[PDB]
């Protein structure tokens, strides 16, 4: 929760505007209190008992999700230290023979073993990850369409756009039995279809949602509880195949379920050939927190880097032009004098010359050419190669870079921001340091003890957790609030002590 | 009261109600309201 | 202390006390913080490189193991890629300081049927290791500086 | 630099009005005091 709360800072401070942030914080506090209940259905404490074995296991997997991916990580590069010892020969220890060459002629099992493990590991953090962090993509995704259905008419005053593959896609959900599945709020399609219902059509609406209108007030009327068994014929009749289907899309278009299914495909074809292992070696971009920030560094400006490698080639083929039209003779890289290789006698493979050697060559083209000098067109050479040296190993690399160390300026940066935000302002009210900070110790004071984010959260719980009856008038009113999505309780540019800063004086 | 009660009337001009501040000839601030045409707004909001 | 007693033993191992500068004189320890500023990412930056390098090592052991012939005497060649450990140290140590990558030091892919292919591999070897790696690593030194 | 252009840009809109040069700090002493000051009263867009 504490890494969460970090990551949702930095996030509203960079990336945020001060009218929605605190549409963006209660958004936050939704999250972590489904988070904090999904963390506390996994804390640790023929049908009946395979379903207990069955539930503490995959417990046990999403409580140690992240030491399976660690386990992973570790088994890859032992797997791949393995592999450092593969040797090729063509007789067996005109096809060639691939075999470990070690003295001890343990590693081949051990190679085995480690890759099954790593398989079956890649596995386990597959399942674990789809019972821990997935119940929050849903609850997100559904929140998002019922705040759309209910706020915007988003698929009854309005539609999406037709490109919006996320609106499209959700538009398989609306009239599902079980839609709002993880999303709290289990009266969404009442709440809907009583705001929009008498200028869309009640009948309509009901079509839109999937409801049965009579039998809806029946339900109110009386209270029917159901018989269950376990059989699993009744199992098959209560699953919903339409919001399987819709929320196997949202899955398989997860980005971290997609890198972890192609981790475990990439496990199986190790299976098929050790060296496919080696791909799981590119984890530890995402593992290690030191590398994703450096590589952080490469990524932000990768729109800029290919531009870039683009204007190159650009360049390097006008040069190709040019030579292909004037410098043809100096292209030979034979020496043979009876069979020439002439590298420019054609626009594809003078290109391809330029591209491939020019480009790596420390002096540019001029290095790889026969020398101008005593040529009719010597002057002409010598600048051709000399501009060459300058625009394209001197600047078009320069800017590649420069791009670099930009960005990891502007990373610098954006953090030291959020830390002089934080430590300058408070995040509820806005009110500057400075002002509090006129009585000892103000600011700390008043963002531990006054506007406490952490203890918004917890009122929120409060809140939810009491009794209507119960509740006096200010939760009252900061319950009405909440239900209709009003966000003026906050303060905001106002404190306690600015109200009564002469009777507090 | 009249402003509850005209608020679909604020809700339609909305859009086409423009309001400017101005230091005006008695050396004070003053607020002026005005018509936005639909037009204006169009030519205004188009990309270029 | 110990160094000196050394030196006494091999007066070479006074050599080590010139290192004492560093911790001596103010503006070379204010210079080499820019070093130590970024020390965790320089390693870790060499550690992606030596990753990436093992992955070039392995598509080059299974598919261009004929171009890492390092010897000109046609009797007795000399494979600087018939088996793995052998492929890592050669790209480790020659295709990094290549000034062009890997692509300066084995032999010329032209005419052959996976001259393509060839050439995809030594230009991104260039870029990636040649260009951004090192580039990743003055970047750090100078935004240390700043 | 060209960064430090546009980020000066942004800010500078983002902390100041347009027209009269009052910070947001006053404004925003009323609740989204700067955006309705922005919005409603002294809007570029209106003078037009
Ligand atoms: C998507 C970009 C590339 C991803 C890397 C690997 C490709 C994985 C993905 C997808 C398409 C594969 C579909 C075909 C599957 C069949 C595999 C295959 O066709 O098997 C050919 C050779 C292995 O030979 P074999 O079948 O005779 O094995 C002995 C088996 N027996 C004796 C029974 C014949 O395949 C080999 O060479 C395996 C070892 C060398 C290949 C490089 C893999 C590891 C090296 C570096 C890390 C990966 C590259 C990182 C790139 C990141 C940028 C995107
Ligand atoms: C932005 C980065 C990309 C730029 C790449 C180039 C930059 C560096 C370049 C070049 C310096 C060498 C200039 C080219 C050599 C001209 C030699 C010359 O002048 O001999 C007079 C010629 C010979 O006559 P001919 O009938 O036998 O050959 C023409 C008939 N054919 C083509 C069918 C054989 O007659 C003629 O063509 C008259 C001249 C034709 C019109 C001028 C076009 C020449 C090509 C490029 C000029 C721009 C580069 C200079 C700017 C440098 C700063 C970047
Ligand atoms: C800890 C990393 C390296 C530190 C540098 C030196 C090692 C010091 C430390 C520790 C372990 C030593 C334990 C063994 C002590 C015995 C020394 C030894 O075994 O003596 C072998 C040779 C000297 O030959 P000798 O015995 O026949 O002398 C003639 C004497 N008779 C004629 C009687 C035989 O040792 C030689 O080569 C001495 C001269 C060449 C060695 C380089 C020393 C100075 C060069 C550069 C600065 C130091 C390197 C900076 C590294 C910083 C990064 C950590
Ligand atoms: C992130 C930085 C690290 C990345 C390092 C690589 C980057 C630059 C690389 C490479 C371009 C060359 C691609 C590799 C050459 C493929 C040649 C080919 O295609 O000939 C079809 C082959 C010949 O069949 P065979 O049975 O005789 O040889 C296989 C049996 N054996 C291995 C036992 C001999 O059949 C096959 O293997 C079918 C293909 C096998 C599956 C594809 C894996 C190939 C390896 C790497 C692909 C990823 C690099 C491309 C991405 C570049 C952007 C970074
Ligand atoms: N409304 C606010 N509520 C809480 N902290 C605020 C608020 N406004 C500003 N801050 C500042 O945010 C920082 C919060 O500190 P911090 O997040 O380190 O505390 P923590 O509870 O120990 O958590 P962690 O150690 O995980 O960071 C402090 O500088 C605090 O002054
Ligand atoms: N006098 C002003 N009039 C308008 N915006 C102002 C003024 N002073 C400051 N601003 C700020 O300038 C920014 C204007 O926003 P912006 O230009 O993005 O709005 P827009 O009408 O949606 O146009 P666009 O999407 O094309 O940028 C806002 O941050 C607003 O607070
Ligand atoms: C095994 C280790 C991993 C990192 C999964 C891997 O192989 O990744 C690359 C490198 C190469 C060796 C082989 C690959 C095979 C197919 C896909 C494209 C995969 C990337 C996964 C995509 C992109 C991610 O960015 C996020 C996401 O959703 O899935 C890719
Ligand atoms: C007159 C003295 C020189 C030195 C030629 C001059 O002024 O510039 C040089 C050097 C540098 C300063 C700038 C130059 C760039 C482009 C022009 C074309 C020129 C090359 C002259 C061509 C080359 C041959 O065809 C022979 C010939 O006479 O014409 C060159
Ligand atoms: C069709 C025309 C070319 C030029 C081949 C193309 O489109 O891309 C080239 C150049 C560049 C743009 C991008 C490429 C990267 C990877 C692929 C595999 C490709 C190599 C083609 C292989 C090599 C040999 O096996 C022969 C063959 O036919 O297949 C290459
Ligand atoms: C606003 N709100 C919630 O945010 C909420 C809730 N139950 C759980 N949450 C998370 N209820 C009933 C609620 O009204
Ligand atoms: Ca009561
Ligand atoms: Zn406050
Ligand atoms: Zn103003």
């Amino acid at each position: 929760v504490k890494e969460s709360k970090r990551q949702f800072i930095f996030d509203v401070v960079n990336e945020g505007g001060e009218s929605e942030k605190m549409e963006m914080f209660v958004s936050f506090c939704e999250d972590t209190i489904f988070e904090m209940q999904i963390a506390a259905q996994i804390s640790e404490p023929f049908w009946g008992e395979l379903e207990v074995q069955r539930v503490k296991f995959l417990n046990y997997l999403s409580r140690n999700f992240y030491t399976l991916r660690f386990l992973a990580l570790f088994l890859a590069f032992a797997i791949n230290f393995i592999l450092l010892f593969y040797k090729v020969s063509d007789s067996p220890p005109n096809m060639v023979y691939y075999f470990l060459e070690e003295s001890t002629g343990y590693m081949e099992p051990a190679l085995r073993c480690l890759s099954l493990l790593h398989t079956l590991v890649a596995f386990l953090c597959i399942i674990g990850y789809n019972c821990l962090k997935v119940p929050l993509v849903i609850f997100k995704r559904e929140k998002e369409l019922a705040r759309k259905l209910e706020f915007d008419g988003l698929y009854i005053t309005e539609q999406p756009e037709d490109d919006d593959v996320k609106g499209q896609w959700d538009r398989l959900v609306l009239n599902t039995p079980s839609f709002p599945s993880n999303y709290w709020d289990k009266f969404v399609k009442r709440k809907v279809l009583d705001k929009h219902g008498d200028i869309f059509g009640r009948e309509r609406i009901a079509e839109l949602l999937g409801m049965d209108l009579a039998s809806l007030e029946i339900t109110a009327h009386n209270e029917r509880k159901p018989d269950p068994p376990p059989g699993l014929l009744t199992w098959i009749m209560s699953i919903d195949v339409k919001y399987q289907i819709w929320k196997f899309g949202v899955i398989f278009t997860d980005n971290s379920f997609l890198y972890l299914g192609w981790y475990m495909v990439m496990s199986l074809l190790g299976h098929y050939n050790n060296f496919f292992f080696a791909a799981h070696l590119l984890d530890i971009a995402m593992g290690v927190k030191t590398l994703r920030t450096i590589l952080s560094s490469v990524t932000h400006n990768g729109k800029q880097l290919v531009m870039t490698v683009g204007l190159l080639a650009v360049v390097v083929y006008l040069y190709t032009v040019v030579a292909f039209n004037f410098f043809r003779k100096f292209y030979n890289k034979s020496e043979d004098e009876d069979e020439p290789d002439m590298k420019c006698d054609d626009m594809m493979t003078c290109y391809l010359f330029h591209m491939y050697v020019g480009v790596r060559a420390g002096g540019g083209i001029g290095d790889e050419i026969e020398d101008p000098a005593g040529d009719e067109y010597e002057l002409y050479r010598v600048v051709f190669d000399i501009t060459f040296f300058f625009f394209v190993i001197v600047i078009l690399l320069a800017i590649i870079q420069g791009l670099i160390i930009d960005a990891f300026g502007e990373l610098r940066d954006q953090q030291e921001q959020v830390k002089e935000d934080m430590e300058t302002k408070c995040f509820i009210c806005g009110i500057g340091s400075d002002y509090f900070d006129t009585t000892p110790h103000g600011f700390e004071t008043h963002t531990l003890e006054e506007h406490n984010l952490a203890n918004y959260m917890f009122f929120l719980m409060y809140l939810i957790n009491k009794d209507e009856t119960e509740h006096t008038g200010q939760e009252s009113y900061v319950w009405k609030m909440y239900q209709e999505r009003c966000w003026d309780f906050f303060p905001a540019g106002d404190c306690f002590r600015k109200q009564y800063e002469d009777q507090l004086s | 009261n009249f402003l509850e009660l005209a608020e679909s009337i604020l809700e339609y001009f909305r859009p086409y109600l423009g309001r400017i501040e101005i230091m005006g000839a008695s050396r004070r601030i003053e607020r002026i309201y005005f018509e936005i045409s639909e037009t204006n707004r169009a030519q205004w909001e188009m990309p270029q």
